[PDB]
C-alpha cells in the first residue's frame, strides 16, 4: 500500500488547487497542436495496413462480382 | 494591577516605548519593519546579512572592541529576523541602561559593514544554508511559505537562495540599510527596571538621527520526497486574518482545543492582512494519512461541533499561555517591539482578557467555518511521504458531506 510503494530521493514536487487553476488551460490553444503532433507519430505505424485492409475488401468485393459475371461463352 | 506600557514618540517618527517593572536587568531592543517581504528577489538575504555584520563592530566602535564593551558590563546581544519584522536586542543591567542605548544607536545607524568580513559573513551564511537544511521543520515551513504564497515577495525565506548570498555586495547592503531602517518604522522597546523619561532622553541624545524617508494565499502543496530520512514532516495550512483582525484570539482558542503524530504542533503565523493557520506534524511514513485524517477530523470538528467546555480549556489555555507579563524581560519587550510594529499601540492585558472572555463557542464554530470549512489548503512535506495525500483527498477532507 502507500507508504512502502518506493523509495524515491530528492524529489520535489509542486502542484496547485484545483478551484485556483482554470478548467481547460489553453485547450485547444496547445490541445489541436499536441493532439496533431500525436497523429503524425503514430499515423505511418498504423493507418497502412488498414489502407490495405481497405484494398483487399474492394478487391474481394470486385473480384467475386466479376466472378459471378456470366462468360460471354458460357452457352452459347 | 499590571503597569501600562506608555508610548512617546520622537520628530524622526521611532517611537521610544517602555514599560518599567522592578527587576533590576533590562531587556531593551530595537525593532524595524524590515524583512524578506521588502525585499524584490535581487536582494533576498540582505536583511540576515546585515544582521550578520551588524555586530561585527562600527565606525565610532571598529571591530571587537564594540563586542568587548558588551562583554564589559556583562550584557547579552541578541538579533533576529522574520519575514516582516527584524529586532537588535541587548538584556543588561538596569544602571547601564544609557551604554547600551548608545551601543544600539551605533547597530542602527554608523554602522560599518567591512569587505573583509563580507567575504567572512559570507561562508558562515553559505555554510549555515548549506548545513540548514538538516532542519527538517525549518525546511517543511519554508516550503510551506513557499507554496503558499507563490509569486508573492512572502514565498522567498528570510534566508535567500544561496545564489544571492554569494552575489551580494556593500552597496546593495547599504541599500537595504539604507532603505528599510527609516526612523519612523522603529521602535526602541525597553521593559524591566527602566525609567520612561530616562530612556526618552537618551532616545533623543542618540538615535535622533535615523532618517526619515497585498498577497495571495495559493492553494497549493510542495512535497520533498527523501526516502533516506526517518521521519516525516508535514504542515497543513490555510489562510489566516492578519495582525489587526480580533478573530485571531477565537482562532487561538480554537488552536488551544487542540494544542497520533510524534509531534504535533499548531501555528497561527500572522503578517500584515495575512498569514497561515494551520498544524505540523512529524512523523512515521506508515502513519501519515491517519494522522491528516485525524487532524481534518478535529478541524471540521470544531467547525461542526463544539461543545461549551473544551471552549474553556481553550479559553483558559489560552489566558495563562498569553500570560506574558513578568514573564520574562526579553519576552516582554518583544511585545512591546511587535505591538508597536504591528497594531501600532501595546494592547494591554485586561483588553487581552476582555477579547478572550467575549469568545463563547457559537462564534468559534463560525470563525472557524469561515477559516477552516471547504477553504483550500497548503501542503508542504518533506521525509518519506508516498502514503501523504495528494490534493483532492485532503481537500475532500477538508469539509464533510
Amino acid at each position: 500500500e502507500f507508504g512502502n510503494l518506493a523509495r524515491i530521493r530528492h524529489v520535489i514536487s509542486y502542484s496547485l488547487s484545483p478551484f485556483e487553476q482554470r478548467a481547460f488551460p489553453s485547450y485547444f490553444s496547445k490541445g489541436i497542436p499536441n493532439v496533431l503532433r500525436r497523429t503524425r507519430e503514430r499515423i505511418l505505424r498504423v493507418a497502412p495496413p488498414f489502407v490495405v485492409v481497405y484494398l483487399i475488401y474492394t478487391w474481394g468485393n470486385q473480384e467475386f462480382e466479376q466472378s459471378k459475371r456470366k462468360n460471354p461463352a458460357m452457352y452459347e | 494591577s499590571v503597569p501600562e506600557t506608555q508610548v512617546s514618540i520622537l520628530d524622526n517618527g521611532l517611537r521610544v516605548a517602555s514599560e518599567q517593572s522592578s527587576h533590576a536587568t533590562c531587556t531593551v531592543g530595537v525593532w524595524i519593519d524590515a524583512g524578506s517581504r521588502y525585499e524584490t528577489e535581487k536582494n533576498n538575504g540582505a536583511g540576515y546579512f546585515l544582521e550578520h555584520l551588524a555586530f561585527k563592530g562600527t565606525k565610532n566602535r571598529p571591530g571587537n572592541a564594540l563586542e568587548k564593551e558588551v562583554e564589559s558590563i556583562g550584557a547579552h546581544l541578541n538579533a533576529y529576523s522574520t519575514r516582516e519584522h527584524t529586532a537588535y536586542l541587548i538584556k543588561a543591567l538596569s544602571k547601564d541602561l544609557p551604554k547600551v542605548v548608545e551601543l544600539l544607536a551605533d547597530i542602527v545607524q554608523n554602522s560599518s559593514l567591512e569587505d573583509s568580513q563580507i567575504e567572512k559573513e559570507r561562508d558562515v551564511i553559505l555554510r549555515e544554508m548549506q548545513e540548514n537544511d538538516a532542519s527538517m521543520q525549518n525546511v517543511v515551513f519554508d516550503y510551506l511559505h513557499a507554496t503558499a504564497f507563490q509569486g508573492t515577495p512572502l514565498a522567498q525565506a528570510v534566508e535567500g537562495p544561496s545564489e544571492n548570498v554569494r552575489r551580494l555586495s556593500r552597496t546593495d547592503l547599504t541599500d537595504y540599510l539604507n532603505r528599510h531602517y527609516k526612523a519612523p518604522r522603529m521602535v526602541l522597546a525597553a521593559a524591566g527596571g527602566v525609567e520612561h523619561q530616562q530612556l526618552l532622553d537618551l532616545a533623543q541624545k542618540h538615535l535622533s538621527s535615523v532618517s526619515r524617508v497585498p498577497c495571495r494565499f495559493t492553494g497549493s502543496e510542495i512535497r520533498h520526497r527523501d526516502d533516506a530520512l526517518p521521519l516525516a514532516h508535514v504542515a497543513i495550512a490555510v489562510e489566516g486574518p492578519g495582525w489587526a483582525n480580533p478573530d485571531n484570539v477565537t482562532l487561538q482558542v480554537a488552536n488551544a482545543i487542540i494544542g497520533l503524530c510524534q509531534s504535533f504542533q499548531t501555528f497561527n503565523i500572522s503578517y500584515s492582512d495575512t498569514g497561515l493557520l494551520g498544524a505540523h506534524f512529524v512523523c512515521d511514513a506508515m502513519s501519515i494519512d491517519d494522522m491528516v485524517f485525524f487532524l481534518q477530523g478535529q478541524w471540521m470538528r470544531l467547525c461542526t461541533s463544539a461543545t461549551e467546555s473544551e471552549v474553556t480549556r481553550g479559553k483558559n489555555i489560552l489566558r495563562n499561555a498569553l500570560v506574558s507579563h513578568l514573564d520574562g524581560t526579553t519576552p516582554v519587550c518583544e511585545d512591546i517591539g511587535r505591538s508597536l510594529l504591528t497594531y501600532g499601540r501595546r494592547i494591554p492585558l485586561a483588553e487581552w482578557e476582555s477579547r478572550i472572555q467575549e469568545v463563547d463557542a457559537q462564534m468559534l464554530r463560525d470563525i472557524c467555518s469561515k477559516y477552516f470549512y471547504d477553504q483550500c489548503p497548503a501542503v508542504a512535506g518533506y521525509g518519506p511521504i508516498e502514503q501523504l495525500p495528494d490534493y483532492n483527498r485532503i481537500r475532500s477532507g477538508m469539509f464533510w458531506l
